[PDB]
């Protein structure tokens, strides 16, 4: 893979607690870069986790810097930790349908956690077995 | 956060076929049409500090002489002003392996270059017909600051230039304006400094070496767009633009537009006399509503015009008095209200 | 995989460079919509004797 | 595919039926698939009701 | 649309009533699809719906012919009521990961509506506007 | 009209107060920069000011770069907060005589001032009406 | 306050020297052998996007005609696999005013190239063998992390990764494991991606100005190194893993790598391929406890080659023998 820096959601971010992405990527144009043809993307978990139970993995899309107001483009479900490994994909392979106008990830976590990263982001071509 | 400043791995794999190869026809949907800076004239300052105007703001008015009466003389007062040149620039950032895997550079090259030269075009024609330096001490002086006041009564004569603008009584954020320029070497034209050249410049500056604050050194590659110009309005005798035109109306009939254009032409102080090219810019609103207005079919209680078969469609509406009518994308049909001078 | 097409959806904001003074680059923000085909087929036998 | 509406006179076949019955028929085949892809709807317009 | 029948979940399914996709696929060995080369699936809703509150059209996969062992590889979620509109694309753009012998549609409605189709399966390329 | 980042005094900086200006001026040896051919200088007003009384505009210089000791070469009066709208000027379009070391811009004000901006600075070309 | 981060003067002072000018032998002093570099092969990324692979996964089934009986039509179903790539770059940096002082440019400069040659080398031998996309997704995943589990009793038909690792069996924070791979078109190769050329590419970026926080710009002299490169295992049954190798019991007379090495020939697959080169992959522990005395080398010119059943054995130094647990799909 040859995935890189810009658009990136989150680079080895913990989220052991319930927070969020840090790198919102933001477009002033509502492209809805899906369409046609293709772009990967991963939120493949990249660092085992230790204590947490859920770890809904929203990629919410919202129109303003803050999500006042936030829209849903792929859920992952309250994915127990014993699939939380490394390699554990959380959404679908593409892009979505649907990035309005700014686009940040939410991780929602049942309880807090003392292990956990990820890697979410735009990937050039997919990685498989 | 961002993911907007460079061209991201998102954007080459959209500017491209299902092939793998980048894409040479790109359907551009927000070019636009402005060819004021086509039929502008411009020409070097070549001079000092600036352009210099010289306008009369004195006559030595005669006097009634008695006989064995000593005339005082009198001399003439002049007045001088000077117009000042502008400048921007727009650069391209790359890294240089996003155009190795995308197998084709000279391709994605022409792609950005042709989207900046657009860009650039639309900027330019946005700042000349609205160049507000009033508050931004770039962006020289363009159309609209100038005249950005009209004076309802007392316009007898160009005292001022708030003598040259047509109230037509619109309210809101629908209001646009029409601009009736002639260049000309003493009506107005277009400048650029000496030493510079005239239109837009591109230089290719090759591969780079972009270096971080901590310690990075990826390498890109930039192209370089410069184009700089600037304005010098001589007369307000040659430029009249109508204020307050409501899109609320000019779609029904409210508001006749051949009334406020003649009213506007004879406000034209200097057609009496040939002083160079005419001109009459539109925003493509005026001239749907004109075409509206010049070949009538079930028109709104006016329209003296009287059709013909083969002649109840509509034809063109090129030029207005003799006057070409070039229709400019630049204007905006949102300009806020140009008050009414007390 | 279907004829694509390249709309072009945002263009610069070109700033006037007092000199000495950087620029920062902006981009083409272009956007895409594809296409696909459908067919259509008819047949007759018309029992050749 | 080939362009625009194609047409393919097959010629004679069989056509062996589902209890042993032969005869021979001659078919025509009619074929066309199209899409018409408008790359940029600034070039159309369009008026309803 | 380039669909085609022997890979097609369902050809103009009613929805109407909780019920599965008429035709369930077989890939002859569980091998995967999802992986590698993007394969584009549109289980999308063809005619409008009824007063039934949602619709729950999953893709369901197991490794016998009869679905016993139920496993979601995407999921259309809740649909609203509202949303049931012709054109709507209920389910992922692409063909998620982890195909196994056989694949269905499930198709979950809260209620019972008096109208409701849906055309689902694998087209040649996903056609954009 | 052409301006630059050195020779520049304020770039619409804020007067929210009795300020002072932002880019002081060097000059290496200390010469006098107003003898010879004329050297501009713009001192518009940007973002009309809303609440000030009186916009006092000396144009102090020094010989130290801590403006310790400053000689007074210009000033503008009590200007009204009426009146220093957009483009207006406020001393001499030219640099006077007198310049020791180093030159900045003083900007007393008879009160609080709730907006206002400046452009001090030379240009390369004034800009008359 | 230190004197490591570009090259100074100590070090053209103890590199170029000679009572003269740059020399044009510098001894590679850390110069771990991978012999893996070599006998792969690499094939250029056709594809565009991540190297793709079609494989075979179902057969269709002859029947036999009996006195003019229909034979049905056969399907044959196809896997298809994408194998993403990587990318390492370098970056050198000399004031040119210290390149110009020495008396040689291009030699000064040649060894430093050579120097970053044999680091490219080292760190892709360490990610060929042990490279992880799951936790490095800048990384193109190596041989290991596609085998980090094995079946308890192997399948009649290899038809899963895990079924061609053998458990060796062990445990603690010594053991190692042993690679047995056939490098081919079919089987296995390095991949550079379009446009990017095959292998290292050194690249001369002439004379340039540099920067800091207060201006101070003075000339540097910038060789660029990149090195892009992807694998893929193509008929994955030709790469078989015997891990959790414990060293401990492997120096002492526990475990004996024959029996091993009999087990994994048993499970590798049949060299059928025509052009394809095969080795095996362990590290140096491993050909010492070889000390076990018929398998015998073979005729190659009298080389240092163990050459186990018409296999050369290949021993590369990347191969490190502190691994972790490798876990049972039970």
């Amino acid at each position: 893979m040859i995935m890189d820096k810009e658009n990136t959601f989150s680079y080895k971010q913990a989220i052991t607690g319930t927070a969020v992405s840090t790198n919102v990527i933001d477009l002033g144009v509502s492209r809805d870069i899906g369409k046609g043809v293709p772009v990967p993307i991963i939120i493949q978990v990249v660092e085992d986790f230790a204590d947490a139970t859920s770890l809904t993995a929203t990629l919410q899309t919202s129109e303003t810097e803050n999500f006042s107001s936030a829209t849903t483009l792929a859920t992952s479900g309250a994915v127990p930790v014993a699939d939380l490994t490394a390699g554990k994909q959380l959404a679908v392979q593409y892009m979505p349908l649907g990035t309005q106008r700014y686009l940040r990830v939410n991780y929602t976590v049942s309880g807090t956690a003392t292990a956990g990263a990820v890697t979410a982001g735009v990937v050039m071509s997919h990685q498989q077995n | 956060t961002l993911g907007n400043t460079y061209l991201t791995l998102a954007d080459v794999q959209k500017q491209k076929d299902g092939k793998g190869n980048v894409t040479s026809e790109i359907i551009e949907m927000l070019a636009e049409t402005n060819p004021i800076l086509e039929d502008m004239v411009v020409m070097e300052c070549n001079d000092g500090t600036g352009h210099l105007t010289t306008i009369r703001t004195g006559l030595p008015q005669a006097t009634w002489r008695r006989l064995y009466e000593g005339v005082q003389p009198a001399k003439s007062t002049t007045r001088q002003i000077k117009d000042s040149t502008g400048t921007l620039e727009a650069w391209s950032e790359v890294d240089e392996k996003l155009v190795k895997l995308s197998k084709d550079k000279q391709q994605l090259m022409l792609n950005e270059a042709a989207a900046f030269l657009e860009g650039m075009n639309q900027t330019m024609a946005s700042t000349l017909f609205y160049g507000n330096t009033a508050t931004d001490a770039v962006k020289f002086m363009g159309l609209a600051p100038r005249f950005n006041a009209y004076r309802a009564a007392r316009n007898l004569k160009p005292v001022d230039t708030a003598d040259q603008v047509i109230d037509a009584g619109g309210t809101g954020s629908d209001l646009t304006s029409i601009w009736m320029v002639v260049w000309g070497d003493r009506t107005a034209h277009g400048l650029y400094p000496e030493g510079t050249s005239a239109g837009l410049q591109r230089e290719y500056l090759g591969a780079e070496t972009k270096e971080l604050g901590d310690g990075g050194v990826y390498r890109v590659v930039r192209e370089k767009f410069e184009w700089d110009l600037g304005l010098t309005v001589r007369d307000f005798r040659y430029v009249v633009r109508i204020a307050n035109i409501d899109v609320s109306d000019l779609q029904a009939g409210t508001i006749d537009i051949y009334a406020l254009l003649r009213k506007a032409y004879y406000r034209l102080e200097n057609r009496v006399i040939t002083g160079g090219r005419a001109a009459l810019y539109c925003n493509a609103d005026v001239t749907e509503a004109m075409d509206a207005a010049a070949t009538p079919t079930s028109s709104t209680t006016a329209s003296y015009v009287r059709l013909t078969p083969m002649q109840v469609d509509g034809k063109e509406v090129m030029m207005y008095r003799g006057i070409p009518v070039r229709e400019c994308d630049a204007i905006l049909s949102t300009e806020t209200a140009v008050p009414s001078v007390a």
